């Protein structure tokens, strides 16, 4: 699991997946919801 | 500006062409008896890249199972039956190396760079994800959402946009014209495992693969590895050989809020084996390339005749001077894109967009289309032999490095059955006629239907009734 | 002029061979002192295209296993090329 | 397909089309 | 009408101003041409009782009525604090002050018991004459085909157009193009997407309207006799 003393999988784990913020919400008028 | 400008009075010194042909060692090739073809080239050094390239690309597709091949290439990385896929990372660190995948319309590669030492590992590695790789639903199920934001991002290239929609308007009712990650409601909902299992079965099949090496890497070890790897490979039934159909039209995006319009025009061309391949690469490079950078230098006729009229003073007897404030073009480039059947040969154009309802884009699509039909008529010599020397330069530019040379040798052994040598290349480039390629160019541009994807302020750039229209001159 | 090299026709399910080509034709008329015409058939060569299909005859003719060769269309036949001999 | 005062949007009545 | 408790409460009445119109005057001036001389005077007069009527807007009634829900709004606020989001209603929220309902909104869930003959009349009319026109096949609602003119614009229509949210202004046009295209072949929408009566809502109304007031305001307060 530790490649050269690293436990890299956990860092990668706590480092390589940053969350991605997406496009805002737009909030539906009722007389939209109809498709 | 006070200071003169010698360069007008002066006798400057032309440069020449000459080219340097080293001699490269010989790509050899071996098949075993289920037909999985073996290919290295080997050269001194100390890193080799080890590869599987696999002929099954999203054009296999019916709109029922788009992006299936993403899919099963997501997959293939989730573990196997006897790695997980933990162990799979923790051998590629321990040997140090990175292992891509790469999926095309009618390619895939997964390679691996490494040492001389670790070649048997990889080759190992390769095919335990390829052949044993368990594909279940729970996994299936937990890739989506990773797959759907790789399909937002992609969304947001715009030239990957611009030649999906020209390959959508172009190839409509074939798998050749899909995007290659596919619908959104696709991904979230549609493909499943049947289809997964069903592509594999059907698309990975001995005659259908090579095992590509090149770098200090030994082909009789490589031989023997895919003998112990590779040599259970079913003999499926032959590659799909149906008609694909080109389809002249247009696709259009409209967004006028951004601040560059791309367009791509072309034009229906033949496949990558037709012998006309090495015409209409001598094409390509003859309508040549242009970056803003080069400003009214432009080496060819093409990007010259459009570039010219935004600096011409436009001075006439009965008419006001119209000169243009600055040069928008951003950038010129004429493209092939080759597949087994079909071809697209065309240029893409990216500038600005303008002052609403202008004659920037007018004028970009005259000059555009005057210069197809020119060359369709009459192609000079000094022109050809810059074609034909450039050529030779680009296809050598590509040749950069251990992954880059086997990249080239896996396409060519799944396209042509067989790398050319590149003395053998030139030797059919030198014997090209100006008559000929004359005669390529004015087969697939005189009077054709081109297809034409615009991405940007459609409020300017011509409309495709218009554009059929120039595609040929009263005069001829 | 310039046309494909000649090459080796080869049925898989008959395992049956042969050489092929395109030849060159043109009305008969008088002819040149001259000239000694080139090589036509196998242009821009010093004509070693002989020279290998009478090496590799007895190798096809022997039973080869081709798979490893492209096919023509949907038929039954493979094409081998005569730029270098065939030994398999 | 507008809500109602609570906010809360009602089930449309029944309602055929008249015809010619 | 989705507003009727709030107008039942104010002492108002819980049927639509449809209803009531009536003709108040003989002669129709200033005289409008290109109307046929006779019919240039007003005294007999056509109407398919669905023209606009946004002159009879000058009304005290109507800016009560305004007031009266304004009212309602702020006292809201004063109690809970939320003056923000009160003030901050979309105006097809039926406590907004300016909120407009089409007849045929609620056509088919109406009383009933209190209509005049006439009146039960207008309302079968109404519900029958939206059927005949056939913008509910088009996927199309009525204030859709409330549009300016390159000439003689409608100055109201267009300032109403400017206040739509982004939102509902892009599905605005997005509704119009898919109706042109649609117009092309004279085509309508798949019998189960018809637009049912009480989905189509009067979205650019209450703009209309407010931008009518907000224009008619500095009339009322002149900073001279004499004055632009
Ligand atoms: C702007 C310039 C456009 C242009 O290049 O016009 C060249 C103009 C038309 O050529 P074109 O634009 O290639 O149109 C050919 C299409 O096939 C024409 O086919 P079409 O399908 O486009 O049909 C429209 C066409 C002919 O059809 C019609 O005009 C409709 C039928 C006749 C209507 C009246 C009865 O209209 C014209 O020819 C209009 C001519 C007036 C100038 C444009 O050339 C000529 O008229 C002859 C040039 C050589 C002689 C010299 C004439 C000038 C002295
Ligand atoms: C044929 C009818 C000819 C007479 C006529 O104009 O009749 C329509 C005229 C009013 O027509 P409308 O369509 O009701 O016009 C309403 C306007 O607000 C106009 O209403 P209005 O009653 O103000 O219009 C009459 C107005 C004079 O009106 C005008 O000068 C402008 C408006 C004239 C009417 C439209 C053009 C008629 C031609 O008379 C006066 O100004 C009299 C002096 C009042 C001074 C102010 C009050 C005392 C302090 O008078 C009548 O209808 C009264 C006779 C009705 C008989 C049948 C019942
Ligand atoms: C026959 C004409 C009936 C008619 O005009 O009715 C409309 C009228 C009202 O329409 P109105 O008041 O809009 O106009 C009358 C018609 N013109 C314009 C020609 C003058 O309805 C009634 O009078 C209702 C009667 C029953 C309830 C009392």
């Amino acid at each position: 699991n530790a490649v050269g003393g690293l436990a890299t999988s956990q860092i990668r784990d706590l480092v390589g997946n940053p969350a991605k913020s997406g496009k805002p919400v737009v909030k539906m008028p009722p007389y939209l919801k109809p498709s | 500006m006070t200071t003169p400008s010698l360069s007008s009075i002066l006798r400057h010194t032309r440069p020449i062409f000459k080219e340097t042909l080293r001699a490269a060692r010989p790509t050899l090739q071996n098949a075993l008896p289920n037909g999985f073809r073996i290919a290295s080239e080997s050269k001194d050094g100390d890193t080799c890249t080890v590869g599987v390239w696999i002929d099954a690309g999203s054009r296999w597709e019916t709109e029922k199972n788009n992006g299936v091949a993403h899919f099963l290439e997501h997959m293939n990385f989730k573990g196997t039956g006897k790695r997980s896929r933990q162990d799979i990372e923790f051998g590629m660190e321990k040997m140090g190396a990175h292992l891509n995948a790469y999926t095309s319309r009618e390619h895939t590669c997964y390679y691996v760079k490494c040492f001389k030492k670790d070649v048997p590992e990889a080759v190992d590695i390769l095919a335990d994800i390829l052949l044993n790789s368990k594909r279940t639903e729970q996994d299936l199920d937990a890739e989506r959402q990773t797959i759907v934001q790789e399909k937002e991002d992609v969304e947001a290239r715009i030239d990957e946009v611009l030649m999906d929609h020209l390959h959508s308007a172009a190839f409509e009712g074939s798998g050749l014209g899909l995007s290659i990650l596919g619908p959104l409601e696709n991904i979230q909902k549609s493909i499943t495992k049947g289809m997964i299992d069903d592509f594999v079965k059907t698309h990975y099949t001995g005659p259908r693969m090579a095992l590509v090496g090149s770098g200090a890497v030994d082909h009789g070890q490589l031989c023997d590895l895919a003998s112990k790897y590779f040599g259970a490979l079913p003999t499926g039934q032959p590659k799909p050989s149906g008609f694909t159909r080109f389809l002249g039209g247009d696709k259009r995006e409209t967004n006028q809020l951004n601040p560059l319009t791309h367009v791509a025009v072309a034009f229906q061309t033949p496949g990558i084996s037709h012998p006309d391949a090495i015409k209409i690469k001598v094409l390509e490079q003859l309508l040549g390339s242009y970056s803003r950078d080069k400003g009214e230098a432009a080496y060819s006729c093409f990007a010259r005749a459009i570039v010219m009229d935004f600096y011409d003073p436009k001075v006439g007897q009965f008419f006001r001077p119209n000169k243009a404030g600055h040069n928008p073009i951003h950038s010129l480039n004429a493209f092939w894109a080759p597949y087994s059947d079909v071809g697209l040969l065309g240029f893409y154009a990216i500038a600005e967009p303008g002052k609403s309802y202008g004659h920037e884009w007018e004028n970009i699509l005259h000059y555009a289309m005057r210069e197809l039909i020119r060359v369709s008529r009459n192609i000079s010599e000094e022109e050809f032999e810059r074609a034909k020397n450039q050529l030779k330069l680009q296809t050598m530019l590509q040749l950069d490095g251990t992954t880059n040379i086997a990249d080239d040798i896996g396409r060519q052994v799944l396209s042509f059955g067989a790398r050319v040598p590149l003395a053998s290349f030139f030797e059919q480039l030198d014997a090209i006629s100006r008559e000929d390629l004359i005669r390529v160019a004015h087969e697939y541009f005189y009077d054709k239907d081109p297809v034409v994807a615009v991405i940007g302020d459609t409020d300017n750039v011509p409309e495709y009734d218009a554009l059929r229209a120039v595609t040929y001159s009263v005069d001829l | 002029m310039n046309h494909e090299r000649p090459w080796v026709f080869l049925n898989k399910v008959t395992g049956k061979w042969g050489a092929c080509g395109w030849q060159p034709f043109w009305k008969a008329t008088s002819q040149s002192l001259n000239y000694i015409p080139d090589n036509f058939i196998a242009l821009r060569t010093n004509g070693s295209w002989v020279r290998n299909l009478w090496q590799s005859s007895k190798v096809l003719d022997r039973g080869l296993n081709a798979s490893g060769y492209p096919t023509v269309g949907t038929t039954d036949w493979v094409r081998i090329p005569l730029d270098a001999p065939l030994e398999a | 397909a507008t809500t109602a005062v609570s906010g809360e949007l009602l089930t449309k009545t029944p309602y055929t089309r008249p015809g010619y | 009408m989705n507003d009727a408790p709030i107008l039942a409460k104010l002492g108002l009445s819980k049927v639509n101003t449809y209803y009531f119109q009536r003709r108040k005057h003989i002669f129709a001036l200033p005289i409008t041409i290109p109307n046929f001389p006779l019919a240039a005077l007003g005294i007999f007069r056509s109407t398919d009782m669905f023209e606009e009527r946004t002159l009879e807007r000058y009304s005290r009634d109507e800016r009560e009525k305004t007031l009266g829900k304004a009212a309602l709004l702020l006292k809201e606020a004063k109690e809970k604090g939320n003056y923000s989001e009160l003030v901050r209603l979309d105006p097809t929220d039926p406590r907004h002050p300016y909120y407009f309902e089409h007849p045929w909104q609620s056509a088919l869930k109406m009383d009933t018991v209190s209509l005049t003959p006439y009146q039960q009349y207008l309302r079968w009319h109404c519900l029958t004459y939206r059927a005949m026109h056939e913008w509910d096949r088009q996927g199309l609602l009525y204030d859709d085909l409330m549009q300016p003119k390159a000439l003689a614009t409608d100055p109201f229509l267009e300032e109403a157009i400017l206040r739509l949210p982004y939102n509902q202004r892009v599905e605005r046009e997005r509704r119009l193009s898919r109706a042109y295209d649609l117009a092309l072949r004279r085509e309508y929408l798949p019998d189960e997407d018809c637009i049912h009566p009480e989905d189509d809502v009067a979205y650019l109304h209450p703009y209309y309207h407010m931008v009518v007031d907000e224009h008619r305001e500095q009339h009322e307060n002149p900073v001279d006799v004499y004055s632009r």
